[PDB]
């Protein structure tokens, strides 16, 4: 899993996301795109799988787009149990349907992702329209949260996140192109194309990718736009 | 080959919970018996037997629209519904796989 997010001289924010799963090609054939609708209103969007009604990359339209990265770190023997109960006490894509449905400004979703509660650790992305809106939320071991904004004028046009932690992050190579890429491309004139390439990068896109998509909430026709932009890789 | 987008579909908040997902699951039938037995492949053998006991157990994690949508799920897959509550719970379980840990 790679999200990354921009915000480009012009001010729009680009929210791009490449899943990763082992089982990879079985997903394939699974992967849709949902539009959650109420009184003919579309109130909130997102990739799922069949079988799976929750939302690990959705999109509250004009508002905020977020996506969920797993969090791996060392010690899998000596946790797994309270992995596993985390993950119980607080369903992970549940809550995070639950939030694109009832916080409908940046603001509200991020302070609703970094409440003091049990959460099973992983890194929230969350990308809006006003300026500096995008943060990945670090959930950590087990209840604690920190925030890490944009800060387009110190030069902190964008943000990487993948699945790991400390030396195994630093030495993430699907993380270290896509910053590579980022600053080759610069940030004047970074569009949704431009996140195209970046998430189309090798080792960014690899053999288990099954989608790259490219969320822009700010749009006028973020909807429409969210509903045509994934790519199921071949 | 050249259109590689995912399939697009409306999930009606007005319909009633258990019928939110009869479109999804009809258009992707063939697939998912071989999602649910290849998925739990991931889960570590030891707690197997714990996952699906706690599994069962769907009212304690859910809120009531969600354990009817997962209810419907099961009913219109024709798949154990602990089966689907697990893994929607084991969201990352086959994301990564960790099985040579164990
Ligand atoms: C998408 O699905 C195809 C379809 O294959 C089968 O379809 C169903 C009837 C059911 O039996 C599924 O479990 C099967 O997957 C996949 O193509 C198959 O891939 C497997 C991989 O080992 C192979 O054994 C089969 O011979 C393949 N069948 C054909 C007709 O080619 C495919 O792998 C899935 N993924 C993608 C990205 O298409």
């Amino acid at each position: 899993c790679t999200s990354i997010v921009a915000q480009n001289s012009a001010g729009q924010i680009i929210h791009g996301r490449n899943l990763d799963y082992d089982m990879t090609e079985l997903l394939k054939n699974i992967t849709i795109h949902v539009d959650f609708v109420r009184n003919g209103t579309i109130q909130y969007s997102g990739l799922t799988f069949a079988l799976y009604n929750g939302v690990l990359t959705g999109q509250r339209p004009g508002e905020y787009s977020v996506s969920l990265n797993a969090r791996y770190s060392g010690a899998y023997i000596d946790n797994i149990l309270m992995e596993f109960y985390t993950k119980f006490k607080r369903p992970v894509s549940f809550f995070i349907r639950d939030v694109l449905e009832n916080q409908a400004t940046y603001t509200e979703a991020v302070d609703a992702f970094s409440r003091t509660h049990l959460f099973s650790p992983s890194y929230i992305i969350v990308a809006g329209i006003k300026k500096n809106e995008g943060v990945v939320i670090s959930r950590n071991r087990w209840s604690a949260a920190n925030v890490y904004p944009l800060n387009v004028d110190a030069n902190q046009w964008f943000l990487v996140e993948t699945n790991f932690d400390n030396w195994k992050k630093q030495g993430d190579d699907r993380r270290i192109t896509a910053i590579q890429k980022l600053k080759e491309l610069g940030r004047r004139n970074f569009d949704e194309k431009s996140m195209v390439e970046v998430l189309s990068t090798v080792p960014v896109r690899n053999n288990l990718t099954v989608f790259s998509t490219v969320m822009v909430p700010g749009l006028p026709d973020s909807a429409d736009y969210f509903r045509q932009s994934t790519w199921i890789l071949p | 080959k050249l259109d590689r987008k995912p399939r697009h579909y409306e999930i009606n908040l007005d319909e009633p919970p258990s019928q939110r997902w009869n479109q999804v699951i009809k258009d992707h039938l063939e697939y998912l018996p071989g999602v649910v037995e290849e998925t739990k492949k991931y889960i570590p053998k030891p707690l197997q037997p714990f996952v699906w006991w706690a599994a069962s157990k769907i009212d304690r994690y859910f809120t009531t629209e969600i354990q009817e949508e997962l209810k419907g799920i099961a009913s219109e897959s024709g798949l154990p519904i602990g089966e689907i509550v697990g893994m929607n719970i084991l969201y990352d379980v086959a994301a990564f796989d960790r099985r040579h840990i164990f």
